[PDB]
């Protein structure tokens, strides 16, 4: 039995503008 | 005065050379990237007016100007990662990076901002922030005796902007500015506020999401317990964050393992594992899966806790990749346990939901609770009852299940099941 990683994340860019 | 101006005319007021006329096309600007639908961003940076906005940055005796650019540009850079690129290739990093240190707290709050986006961009535009030399003016904004003497929006902003700085990997962030940033961040995850939790957890749970050694540097700043006690909130988001940053830790060594569970971090599995949002669901259980693939004595912990009736609660009836989930800890349980330990998980009823799985269509997830029967069925050899565990598998209808695997199109399955089938049935 093996430790197992989280899957990587598909959120590749955060970023946020101001209204 | 200057609402809906058009892109022509923030050219001609930008290239006058009166820096009031800028001042105003440069805010008219900022209101046009400021509105909810289709900032006109491209027809901005088409325009050229990148390079004035960053020259502008730099008028240290109009302050107005100054802010409107950086605001400006802020929004060019929570745009697409070409645009982001084109606000960096106007060399707006170190005019932020001065900025930062500038005596009107919005302007400093702006510069935090955008360099949030840029950094936010990816990997290699946060390295490059970070070779500009933005963390030690970011931190030192944050070193205060006590954080709550700081504006709401600006340490949320600063938060941000941090954790942004430890997101992304290949390649994970320099250990030099991990280190310099650790400290801030573990006070930070001591603060009262709910967004700057969230963000702090965030941060951590990015910073715990690599090798051991990595993991190593979060879990001795001493951040374990009150993760755990975050693990424990009522705010979803706060809850989500943190589960996350301790399920990174246990995917590391049986010490930091043992440091989660000597926290108290079991007891609040009960609710994580019945929590109403499937998403919490999931990574409690892909949690409880890398704690059973631990030592014996940490699935003896995960029995005392009585978190078993738990994974088969999950097993029984939840969304395919819980269930998936704990297939997977069922599995490690049985690869890791003592045989008490695999008799105790069949006496609190794995056999029939177990069974009840070898139904999908995922061969991954069959593959997996063949494992697993074949686990449970060394350990009934091991006390002679395997003749038992065969007519439990035979009523629940798994008997049916294995010999129709037989003729699984995937090599593994199809020897497993043959295996089983000759061996025990």
């Amino acid at each position: 039995a093996r430790k197992r990683s989280h899957s990587p994340t598909k959120k590749l860019r955060y970023v946020k503008r101001r209204f | 005065g200057t609402v809906n101006w058009s892109v022509e005319d923030i050219v001609k007021g930008i290239n006058s050379n009166n820096l009031e006329s800028q001042l105003q096309a440069t805010q008219a600007a900022r209101k046009l990237l400021s509105r909810e639908k289709q900032p006109p961003i491209d027809n901005i940076i088409r325009a050229g007016l990148i390079p004035k906005f960053v020259s502008f940055l730099g008028k240290t005796d109009c302050s107005p100007i100054q802010f409107e650019s950086a605001w400006a540009l802020t929004n060019i850079a929570s745009g697409t990662s070409e645009q982001t690129k084109a606000v960096v290739d106007g060399g707006a990093i170190p005019a932020f990076i001065s900025l930062l240190a500038s005596p009107h707290a919005h302007i400093s709050e702006q510069a935090v901002w955008a360099l949030g986006n840029i950094a936010g961009d990816g990997s290699a535009f946060r390295d490059l922030v970070i070779k500009h030399g933005a963390i030690d003016p970011l931190l030192a904004l944050l070193a205060v005796p006590d954080l709550s003497t700081l504006a709401c929006g600006y340490l949320r902003n600063l938060t941000w902007t941090l954790s942004n700085l430890c997101r992304n990997k290949n390649p994970a962030p320099p250990l030099d500015a991990v280190e310099q940033i650790l400290p801030t961040l573990v006070r930070l995850l001591h603060h009262n506020d709910p967004e700057v939790l969230a963000d702090s957890c965030w941060a951590i749970s990015y910073l715990t999401d690599g090798p051991n050694e990595r993991i190593e540097m979060v879990v001795k700043k001493g951040v374990v317990p009150q993760l755990v006690k975050l693990l424990g909130a009522t705010e979803l988001p706060i809850v989500t964050p943190a589960l996350r940053a301790i399920g990174n830790i246990v995917t590391g060594t049986d010490e930091q393992t043992q440091k989660v569970i000597d926290a108290g971090a079991l007891a609040v599995f009960p609710s994580l594992l019945t929590n109403p949002k499937t998403n919490i669901q999931k990574e409690a259980t892909w949690t409880m899966s890398n704690i059973t693939a631990g030592r014996q004595d940490q699935i003896q912990q995960v029995v005392n806790h009585g978190l078993v009736p738990f994974l088969v609660g999950v097993l029984s009836k939840a969304d395919f990749k819980t269930q998936k989930e704990a297939a997977w800890a069922i599995t490690n349980y049985t690869s890791g346990g003592t045989v008490e330990q695999i008799v105790y998980l069949v006496h609190c009823g794995i056999i029939e939901p177990l069974m009840n799985l070898l139904s999908a269509k995922d061969t991954k997830i069959i593959q997996v609770i063949l494992d697993a029967i074949s686990n449970i069925f060394q350990a009934a050899e091991k006390l002679g009852e395997t003749e038992k565990l065969s007519i439990m598998i035979e009523e629940c209808g798994g008997l049916d299940k294995i010999e129709a695997l037989q003729r699984h199109e995937n090599e593994s399955v199809y020897k497993a099941s043959l295996n089983l089938i000759e061996k025990y049935f």
